[PDB]
């Protein structure tokens, strides 16, 4: 009962993309497989499915560019060629999914993205807080991860002992083409000096972790 | 060619109160209808299939409805937890491409609280950052509902329209509040042109817009 998806990244828009959705947990005849993405910020758009029957369903936009074949010692896959810089960046889910039967479980999803542009590490700028960042009480700081490629990138706070008060924002790709992203966190301002707060980031792509410490200004 | 109309875009009902979401076929796709859950950062999770039968564990507070054209889910006992996004998909397809697994456009659920009003901080460009030739200034609002917000940055009050960066996060499952990021980039010697670098803000819960600024120093 769980699927998972494989073999994303950076494509170049000439590539061609194959993802793989590995099943561990059910026979994997006489249930169906979708593949659906998800563009960022944007609703879910279905690209085909392959039926337990064996038989194959396109969407009307992706029957001429895509092919969904199973190997079954657990395994589906997903072709398509004609890369769009534009529309094919997006989140590819597998899903095992029966129209009758209670049986449907989501994997987590992996990043697609097309671009002539190439992998870049992030750069990580503190966001000191100060009396322009406090509020008697509350004191705001963050991490400022700046000029990435390609999505995504995780951030914690001292390893994970921080976490309420943590918002972590959607990245923003900017006129650079590059990706930017902001993680803050109210602290209680008594606390700046004697505490100490350190973000922690990675960004698996370009194999870099970092772990800036925010200090007061 | 089957197209999933999903009405409205937006709802918003406090808690313990009812939302409906309605949902439209081309043609009649039977009872081969379900409803899917989105919550922020999650693979979609199958409410209902087959139009009207719920999913295990799923609280009969959602039910759905509908056959042929017409489908409805209503949501029950709203609890902050359901602020998520909905989907209606068909869950019949044919080779053809008359039928597919087509998803609606998607509903967002808000959780109705009262009105707050953002807590404004802003950060200057870090010294290491300035190093490298960029200035970046961060405006960040916490903390508040409902979500519609303008920010505008001023420099030597002028207007900046063109070189922001807003983002925002989704309205949060505990509090229902949502945050902003807004970012301001120049470079090194543009930044250094001027020294009023000020964000206004204005939001329903503020009877006059507020500025937060700093000087360069
Ligand atoms: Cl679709």
């Amino acid at each position: 009962q769980s699927v998972k998806e494989s073999e994303g990244g950076l494509f170049k828009p000439t590539d061609t993309l194959t993802l793989t959705c590995t099943v561990s947990g059910f026979s994997l005849s006489s249930n169906a497989i979708s593949w659906v993405r998800q563009a960022p910020g944007n609703g879910l758009e279905w690209i085909g499915t392959i039926g337990g029957s064996g038989n194959t369903y396109y969407a009307s936009w992706a029957k001429s560019r895509s092919t969904i074949t199973r190997n079954t010692n657990e395994n589906t896959v997903t072709l398509k060629m004609t890369s769009l810089t534009a529309a094919d960046t997006a989140t590819y889910f597998c899903a095992r999914d029966s129209a009758t039967t209670d049986s449907n479980i989501w994997g987590p999803g992996t990043l697609v993205t097309v671009s002539s542009a190439s992998t870049k590490g992030p750069s990580v700028f503190p966001l000191a807080p100060s009396s322009k960042s406090t509020s008697g009480g509350t004191a705001a700081l963050g991490c400022l991860v700046k000029d990435y490629f390609p999505e995504p990138v995780t951030v914690s706070w001292n390893s994970g002992a921080l976490t309420s008060g943590v918002h972590t924002f959607p990245a923003v790709l900017q006129s650079s083409g590059l990706y930017s992203l902001s993680s803050v966190v109210t602290v209680p301002s008594s606390s700046l000096g004697t505490q100490t707060y350190i973000c922690n980031v990675n960004h698996k792509p370009s194999n870099t972790k970092v772990d800036k410490k925010v200090e007061p200004k | 060619e089957l197209d999933m109309t999903q009405t409205p875009a937006s709802v918003e009902a406090a808690v313990g109160g009812t939302v409906t979401i309605k949902c439209q076929a081309s043609q009649s796709i039977y009872s081969y209808l379900a409803w899917y859950q989105q919550e922020p950062g999650q693979p979609p999770k199958r409410l209902i299939y087959k139009a009207s039968t719920l999913a295990s564990g799923v609280p009969p507070r959602f039910k759905g409805s509908g056959s042929g054209t017409e489908f409805t889910l209503t949501i029950s006992d709203l609890e902050c937890a359901d602020a998520a996004t909905y989907y209606c998909q068909s869950n019949l397809y044919s080779i053809n491409s008359d039928y597919g697994a087509a998803f609606g456009g998607g509903t967002e659920v808000v959780v109705k609280r009262t009105v707050a009003a953002p807590s404004v901080f802003i950060f200057p460009p870090s010294d290491e950052q300035l190093k490298s030739g960029t200035a970046s200034v961060v405006c960040l609002l916490n903390n508040f509902y409902p979500r519609e917000a303008k920010v505008q940055w001023k420099v030597d009050n002028a207007l900046q329209s063109g070189n922001s960066q807003e983002s925002v996060t989704e309205q949060d499952s505990k509090d229902s509040t949502y945050s902003l990021s807004s970012t301001l980039t120049l470079s090194k010697a543009d930044y250094e042109k001027h020294k009023v670098y000020a964000c206004e803000v204005t939001h329903q819960g503020l009877s006059s817009p507020v500025t937060k600024s700093f000087n360069r120093g």
